[PDB]
């Protein structure tokens, strides 16, 4: 869950 | 000691400045009219709206409906660019990135909403909202003029900018701020406290001392932004309502994917 937000922050 | 909180201030100011294109300063020498810079484009009505759309179309973004709608859906390519901003400022914020991913997700989720209406106090004055980075200026009586329920959805935000203007706060406070904001303890979810409450600690700290040197003059400037802080998850929690509300009644919209992981098992 939340895959937007986890790529955004692992980015 | 005072220095290192100095140095914190100084080290959020650098990393606000580039991670928000458009500051506060930027925003009220347009508002002004102290900017040698050419004048925002005013919408005040619908065919206002019409003729503005070159000039406020945000990186060359076209429709493939109604006003209200439309109006709607470009603020979601807004909002959605405020979060990557506010994602990206929140990692520079010393040992975010070291919490737990699942509780960086969780603070980012429940914050960024804060965040978002305590930015838009600084593009917003009695009259209206700057727009577009700047370009367009729409006015606060076509706002409330759209049919319901849009016609009360920015209102609320209204109300809460011209207050919290009252307070006159430059960019390097709102800096500090919003790491406060961001480093909220007491989420829903959180599965480690104790270290966003120690960040939170020295960001409070930080921003005490900072609100001290920057307004001498200003006696308890620190406890009065405090207290917003809690009416700010008012203005959050109406709104979720809001949308909750138009989510059912408007089949001819529909949220950006970003927006949906942010206000689902929300409030
Ligand atoms: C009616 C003009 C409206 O523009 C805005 O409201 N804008 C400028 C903007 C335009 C396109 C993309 C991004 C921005 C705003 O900035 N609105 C706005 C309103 C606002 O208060 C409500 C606050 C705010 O931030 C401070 C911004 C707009 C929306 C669109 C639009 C473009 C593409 C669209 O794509 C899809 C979803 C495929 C579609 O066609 O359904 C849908 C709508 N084109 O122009
Ligand atoms: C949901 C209502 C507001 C959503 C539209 C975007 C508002 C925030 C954009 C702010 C851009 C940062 C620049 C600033 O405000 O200083």
């Amino acid at each position: 869950r939340h895959k937007i937000l986890h790529r955004l922050l692992q980015e | 000691e005072s220095a290192d909180l100095r140095a914190l201030a100084k080290h959020l100011y650098d990393s606000y400045i580039k991670s928000f294109p458009l500051t506060k300063a930027k925003a009220r020498a347009i508002l002004t009219g102290k900017t040698t810079d050419k004048s925002p484009f005013v919408i005040y009505d619908m065919n206002s709206l019409m003729m503005g759309e070159d000039k406020i179309k945000f990186k060359h973004i076209t429709p493939l409906k109604e006003v209200a709608i439309r109006i709607f859906q470009g603020c979601q390519f807004r909002s959605v660019e405020a979060v990557q901003e506010i994602t990206e400022y929140a990692k520079s914020i010393p040992g975010f990135v070291n919490l737990d991913l699942n509780d960086q997700v969780t603070l980012l989720k429940y914050g960024v909403h804060e965040i978002i209406y305590t930015m838009l106090a600084s593009l917003m004055n009695k009259d209206g909202v700057l727009i577009s980075e700047g370009q367009g200026f729409m006015t606060r009586e076509f706002l409330k003029s759209l049919r319901k329920p849009f016609g009360d959805f920015m209102e609320p935000k209204f109300e809460f900018a011209v207050k919290f203007n009252a307070l006159e706060l430059d960019d390097s406070d709102l800096a500090i701020f919003i790491a406060v904001i961001i480093l909220s303890g007491d989420r829903p979810g959180l599965l480690n406290v104790k270290p966003i409450e120690d960040i939170q600690d020295n960001l409070l700290q930080a921003l005490e001392l900072q609100l001290k040197l920057n307004h001498p003059e200003s006696s308890q400037l620190f406890a009065k932004l405090l207290q917003k802080m809690t009416d700010l998850r008012q203005i959050v929690t109406e709104h979720v309502q809001l949308l909750q509300v138009i989510k059912k009644t408007e089949t001819d919209m529909s949220l950006h994917p970003l927006l949906q992981e942010i206000y689902k098992d929300l409030y």
